C-alpha cells in the first residue's frame, strides 16, 4: 500500500545510508555479468 | 505435457521477456488472497456465509479463487512457453471447475434466495473476465 | 432528485447552520441503504489520498 512508504516518506544520514548501498549493489551487478576469463581462447 | 512439449531447459531468452510471469504470478497471488480474504471474512464457522461477498475480485468473476489456482496454472505453463498443455490444462479446469461451481452455485441460489441472483446478475462472468 | 419541500417540512426544529449540514448528511444516509464494505473503502480513500 503506497500509503505506507508515503507516511515514512514525508517524515542527511539516511540518504548517505542509502546510496552507499546503492554504489556497493551497481559494483556488485557489473562485476556479476562478466567472466573473469574473458578471453577463455586466447588464454586457451 | 507442457514440460514434455516445452523446449530444453536453459535455451529459453531472459532480460525483459520474464517479467511477464513476474506481474502475473504478482496479480494470481494479490486477487487468490483477496478472494480468500473477502471470503472468509464473512463466514462465522469455516465455510458458513451470511451475507453475500461482492467486493474485491468477485465484482469482476464469480469464481475468483479457482480462477487463480487456474491463472497459476497458466503461469507455470507460460513460464515454459507451451500454448497447448496451457490449452488442455484449461479444458480440464474449466470442465471441473464449472461442474464444482454449478454446485456451489445452485447451493448458495437456494440458500439466499434473491440475493445471490442479484449479485450474479451483476456479475455473470464465472471464471475469465468477459469470456466465460 | 429530492423535493426539497418535505425536507424542509422534516427540518422544522432546525437552524441556519445545520439547514447548511443537513445535504452531506442525507447524502451519507443515502448511501447507508445499500450493502457495502468498510476495507475497500478505506483502501480506495487511501489510493485516492
Amino acid at each position: 500500500d503506497p500509503r505506507i512508504f508515503s507516511i515514512l516518506l514525508l517524515r542527511r544520514y539516511f540518504t548517505i545510508k542509502g546510496v552507499v548501498l546503492f554504489v556497493v549493489a551497481a559494483l556488485l551487478y557489473r562485476i556479476n555479468n562478466r567472466n573473469m576469463v574473458e578471453s577463455k581462447n586466447l588464454y586457451l | 505435457l507442457a514440460a514434455f512439449e516445452g523446449p530444453e531447459l536453459h535455451r529459453l531468452p531472459g532480460g525483459w521477456a520474464n517479467v511477464g510471469i513476474w506481474i502475473l504470478i504478482v496479480i494470481t497471488m494479490l486477487m487468490h488472497y483477496d478472494s480468500t480474504l473477502y471470503l472468509a471474512r464473512y463466514s462465522e464457522k469455516v465455510v458458513v456465509p451470511t451475507a453475500v461477498v461482492q467486493f474485491g475480485p468477485y465484482r469482476w468473476v464469480r469464481h475468483p479463487i479457482y480462477a487463480s489456482t487456474m491463472l497459476l496454472f497458466a503461469a507455470y505453463c507460460t513460464a515454459l512457453r507451451a500454448p497447448l498443455s496451457l490449452l488442455f490444462l484449461l479444458a480440464v479446469c474449466l470442465v471441473y471447475y464449472n461442474k464444482k461451481a454449478k454446485m456451489e452455485e445452485e447451493l448458495m441460489v437456494e440458500s439466499f434466495g434473491q440475493s445471490y441472483s442479484d449479485y450474479a446478475d451483476k456479475v455473470r462472468h464465472k471464471f475469465i473476465p468477459f469470456v466465460y | 432528485l429530492v423535493d426539497w419541500r418535505k425536507v424542509s417540512e422534516k427540518t422544522t426544529l432546525l437552524r441556519p447552520i445545520e439547514l447548511k449540514l443537513v445535504p452531506m448528511a442525507l447524502e451519507s444516509s443515502a448511501f447507508r441503504s445499500k450493502f457495502l464494505d468498510t476495507d475497500e473503502l478505506l483502501s480506495y480513500v487511501s489510493w485516492f489520498a
